[PDB]
């Protein structure tokens, strides 16, 4: 627990960073840092990116590797790491 | 909340949680912004200065403060099998007694990240700390205590995996430093203690070494082991530095174990013994360096019952020197004011071929290059491993650098001849 | 150090008929190099010992600490011997007929008094004498006190031994490395302390993983019935090492049976809570499961595998823990039925 | 005029690149030199998810503009970017 | 294309493309088991391929690694000794990557069928020869292990038992060069196989033809090949031209021609007049263009030597193999009269042919048995630097230089 909390705000202690989430499928983050509503909102988001990029996968490879797929877009670095208990979505910065 | 805080607290959704952090980390680090220019035309500057020292320059400062508090570097050894970091043994957690005594970072060359990707938690203070290059998930170091102990780099404990046990056959006497010695047919890697065991000991059982012998030379005289040197597949041959100071070689195997040889030439106790760390054409096992807190940098040669010869520009107690592993001629300096004072043989030899001299003393306390010596690393008081890199200023050996340093070496044989031959007619009648 | 690399290159030129030229040129140079050598070595002497940067790097290098200082003012003084013979080399003996040569004299003789030794010798004899130690007879040397909170004397047990015999031995390596007389019936006290040591770090071993049981029982009270053997085993050698005395050469023996008890202790206490944090989340979990044949036919299998590997472990007090086991179990059934 | 075939062998022979395909807004590569069934299929996986990277956009705020999605799989993690007007595919490995 | 292209060729999307990867490029820029190198990379027999379908009874003929994908083995089988109601001759195929030992296309033959490889100009066939007179053609689109087609086993092609064909042109312009014991040099059109595309009666020194027993061309060099002979006339081949043949005939053996290669190996010293030879007469030595004599030689083995054709990369390695069973791969660079890399195969059953991969990866060898034997050869003598390549020509001018040398030491030391 707060070994993956650690982890979180290191990997986010990169200043301006717009918010590194540990989330869920389920519309939930396990562990975000934002604005409730917004954090519960964008879960549910990246829960339906998620079930689409890994129907995506299946489509294209079954067998990749399917823990993590970012999106460095210039907005936010939407840094995606659904892990195979509990899943992760970092909307980070292009920089650090 | 509940599920949250149970998911995050669970064993493989933790270590899922680490392994995606250690992919953030290779993420983030390498992840440069859009517009970034690598045109090469800024390097004027950088490139028009470098005619005054591009054989010393810092690359990257990969300290801690969660694991660095007055706690300076007690070893160093770079990488092989990942040769992508380095080791930063920090001291005793003395300015944060409620710390353990021992927390082993990890220095970083791939990323410019200040955390390592491991760690190794210890106890006791860790004495020295090697890295395994024969086994790829794992270090080596040991306690103050005297614990030669391991905690993995690629599991999820820092904590010792297996610790050496306070036997009174073991080396109860602190470890002082060890070796990771054998090769995957006969791994045995040995240990020193304060009281200078020899323990060659076993792969794998960590509470029954597999040799073990307390060591005793000069008319059975035990010997606290300053340092372990050998010569590069001698597995009986090696070599020892000593606290009262006097550096014997030492036999493992044979009848004759322990300290055969005592070639003596230094004035008090021995810094460090690095053996001929880089041998060309020529076989410089016959000598090797060494450093003592005696202010002055001694060369003493395997067949040479006095020392070959002395570089005493150390105004005071050095601290750690060894030769590079490239260059012959070249061989690394430094004492307790941070002086970089890598001297190459066959070009510079009276003067320190390179000197980088970081002024405010920084502790430092052992200085190793690179496994590849791109660039040299020593840790100040803190803990701040500057790594200054070995550019080609020095760090381009010639092609006939091994001959000419072998002539420099039958030049310092002629002239130190020469030089008793002098002091012999100086006695007078 | 150039005016000296200088005279190296030049030493060739001894017979040469340019050397006394060259000496007259150069003799004001090398006094005032000489001075400033002099003034550079009154202030690294100045540069205290005691609390010095480079002493510290040396506690680093974890030596002795007067020792060590002993050791730094020898240095200091090897350097400036060794300055002062290759300035006398370089210009010829009896250099102290020069003004130049003079005050050097003077400035070394001054350094000659303010770098003694013998002094600090001297005191840490006096130290010694002062101390006049021994310990280690008695085997378990109880240090019972009241605790913080627990007025009872939390019984210490160790051999009367701490890191001052540590320092002795540090000490008497030192100045054997040094050459320095010392009370050499102490020297003998050090002698025996230092064969006594690894047993002194067997016995401390020992108390720190009787501990460590000590604390495992405090958390798994819940088990701390299970671990009764070994709990039994550990008071009946501590027992036999309480009665053996410290001085008594079956301390050797007694050391290597109360660390073959320590690690039985240690291992079976990791077991045990394993085990017990293993049996306690399948008991929560046969609570709280959903009320289903299959569901509590799963549960009781997995709690039924469990007893049996905590049978195979070789627990002390095993039908105690499973009458507790089936008392919990008909409550958590007894629940599970009303409802 | 040679700035297309610039980019494509820019972003097809870059650090560790697997290919760059100069691909129209319909997702499925454009220039496929072999069998382009492998591409197109991939090619719609990453417009797939594309999309759906806009759709979590759009809950969050559907007025930014996005530089890239770096998708991590085990074939070839895509740091590309598929658009209303073409299609440039950059994939590459950060680390290598 | 036409919309890849414009979809390419738009302006914004080709600056769209050109923003994005200028971007993306800067943002984005055991081991005991694997000690074998040097003892054991360059000799590692793995692929034991031997269906005994086929393997029994039979022995090796010849083998190649198909130019369009070198992931497989094309190579026949020899005559069945004992198969006097089964198959007469066909071809197996063992995939390097792939573990299937059955060959995708069992091109089973009614005659005994000669010598064959594989072909990258039309990849979906595979060609060959006879021990009886004729020349076919098998694909492995079509169903039938029989012979797709046949070439005229008549007077226009190589009535005798022509024992070397191989595909001249790449595809390009492909012409299936065919040469005969009888000597037709039959350059023969790989899609129309009526009749070969070329009929040369070749014929060397005063029209008295030698036995053509080991065909070879210098890489790329289509209008110049190498033939051997049986009475050792190597005589060089031209291929292209009206008066094309065999010209020079240089003769560096004292046997029949045992497998010889061109010594066409790529570097900074370009050694294309070299070209590696094997007698009948144990006698290894090193022909070439310009050396009319033997440059350079090699006798160990008392046995005659099998085939020789060294690796496209190293001057430095002679690949070949000894007829009492075992390898003989000899590096120059490394020595020159002891074989470098004597690997001994099990059981010491001799061969008659083998060869390294068409990359160079491995070489395997053949059996009389039938045992096909694969042997990685890797980076350890194989990876040729082009110091290395120029170091291991120079070597051989100095030899050549040492020879000439040794020869006027004998002419003028011998007690006459």
């Amino acid at each position: 627990m707060a070994e993956v909390e650690e982890t979180l705000k290191r990997l986010q202690s990169q200043k301006g960073v717009q918010g590194i989430i540990v989330v869920n499928t389920e519309g939930i983050p396990i562990k975000s840092t934002m604005d409730n509503p917004t954090t519960t909102q964008y879960a549910s988001l990246m829960h339906s990116f998620i079930l689409k990029a890994r129907s995506t996968v299946r489509d294209i490879d079954p067998q990749n590797d399917l823990t993590f797929l970012r999106i460095r877009s210039k907005k936010n670095e939407i840094m995606v790491a659904p892990d195979k208990d509990y899943f992760l979505i970092v909307i980070q910065n292009p920089t650090e | 909340e509940e599920e949250k805080q149970q998911i995050l607290h669970s064993e493989e959704f933790l270590s899922f949680f680490d392994h995606s952090t250690r992919i953030v980390e290779r993420a983030l680090s390498e992840q440069i912004n859009i517009f970034f220019d690598y045109s090469g035309r800024d390097l004027e500057d950088k490139e028009g200065e470098i005619q005054a020292g591009a054989k010393l320059s810092l690359n990257r400062q990969f300290f801690d403060e969660r694991w660095s508090k007055h706690r300076v570097v007690s070893c160093l050894d770079w990488s092989s099998q990942y040769p992508e970091l380095l080791v930063a043994s920090y001291n005793n957690n003395e300015d944060a007694p409620h710390e353990p005594d021992g927390v082993a970072l990890v220095w970083n060359m791939k990323y410019k990240k200040t955390t390592p990707e491991y760690v190794f938690h210890c106890q006791s203070a860790v004495m020295s700390a090697t890295f395994a290059k024969f086994h790829p998930n794992l270090v080596v170091g040991g306690t103050y205590s005297g614990q030669i102990v391991l905690w993995d780099n690629r599991s999820n404990k820092r904590t010792p995996v297996q610790r050496t046990p306070l036997s009174a056959a073991a080396h109860t006497h602190p470890v002082y430093c060890v070796n990771v010695v054998g090769t995957q047919n006969a791994h045995n890697l040995i240990s020193i203690s304060t009281d200078g065991k020899i323990c060659s000991w076993s792969l794998d059982m960590l509470s029954h070494p597999q040799d073990s012998m307390e060591l005793v030379h000069k008319q059975s005289k035990a010997v606290a082991v300053t340092s372990m040197s050998f010569p590069v597949g001698d597995v009986n041959n090696f070599v020892v530095g000593s606290e009262e100071g006097s550096v014997y070689t030492a036999c493992r195997h044979g009848s004759k174990a322990g300290i055969s040889e005592m070639f003596e030439g230094h004035q008090g106790p021995i810094t460090g013994i690095h053996c001929h760390a880089a041998v060309g054409a020529v076989d410089f096992s016959h000598l090797f360096v060494t450093s003592s807190f005696d202010w002055t940098v001694k060369l003493w040669s395997t067949k040479n019952n006095k020392p070959l010869y002395s570089f005493e520009d150390n105004a005071g107690y050095v601290y750690d020197v060894m030769w590079s592993p490239t260059h012959p001629a070249l061989f690394a300096c430094v004492d307790g004011m941070g002086r970089l004072d890598l001297w190459n043989l066959n070009n510079d030899t009276e003067v320190p071929t390179a000197s980088i001299s970081v002024e405010g003393n920084p502790a430092l306390n052992r200085v190793r290059w690179t496994h590849s010596g791109r660039e040299i690393a020593v840790g100040d008081s803190e803990g701040q491993i500057v790594i200054y890199d070995v550019g080609e200023q020095i760090a381009v050996p010639r092609n006939d650098e091994w001959a000419r340093f072998g002539r420099t070496l039958a030049e310092i044989n002629a002239n130190r001849a020469d030089a008793e031959e002098e002091a012999a007619t100086r006695i007078p009648a | 150090n150039e005016m000296f690399r200088i005279f190296s290159r030049f030493n060739a030129l001894f017979v040469r008929p340019h050397i006394r030229g060259a000496i007259r040129e150069y003799q004001t140079q090398l006094i005032q190099r000489v001075k400033d050598d002099i003034e550079s070595l009154h202030d690294k002497f100045k540069v205290q010992y005691p609390q010095s940067q480079a002493c510290k790097m040396s506690h680093v290098r974890d030596l002795p600490p007067v020792s060590g200082s002993i050791i730094w003012a020898k240095q200091i003084d090897r350097q400036l011997t060794a300055y002062m013979k290759r300035v006398e080399d370089v210009l010829g003996k009896g250099w102290e007929n020069h003004v130049e040569g003079q005050k050097l004299k003077q400035d070394g003789d001054s350094f000659r008094m303010k770098l003694n030794t013998q002094e600090i010798f001297d005191d840490w004899a006096r130290k010694v004498q002062q101390r006049n130690l021994g310990v280690s007879g008695r085997i378990f040397t109880i240090e019972s006190t009241r605790v913080r909170g627990r007025t009872g004397n939390v019984l210490k047990l160790k051999v009367n031994f701490l890191p001052e015999i540590i320092t002795l031995s540090k000490e008497v390596r030192n100045l054997k490395w040094l050459g320095f007389r010392v009370p050499l019936a102490i020297v003998n006290k050090a002698h025996q302390a230092n064969q006594l040591y690894p047993f002194a770090i067997s016995l401390i071993e020992s108390v720190r993983t009787y501990e460590r049981t000590c604390e495992k029982v405090e958390e798994r009270n819940t088990i701390s019935l299970l671990v009764a053997g070994l709990k039994k085993e550990v008071q009946a050698l501590i027992a036999e090492g309480i009665a053996l005395v410290w001085e008594s050469y079956k301390l050797d023996p007694y050391v290597q049976r109360l660390a073959e008890t320590v690690f039985n202790f240690q291992e079976k206490v990791d077991d045990l809570l394993i085990i017990e944090e293993k049996i306690d989340l399948e008991v929560r979990s046969l609570e709280t499961c959903m009320y289903d044949h299959k569901t509590f036919s799963e549960i009781l299998n997995r709690v039924q595998k469990a007893v049996d590997d905590l049978n195979l472990h070789s627990y002390s007090n095993l039908p105690i823990w499973v009458n507790k086991l089936d008392m919990e179990i008909e409550r958590i059934l007894g629940v599970r039925l009303q409802a």
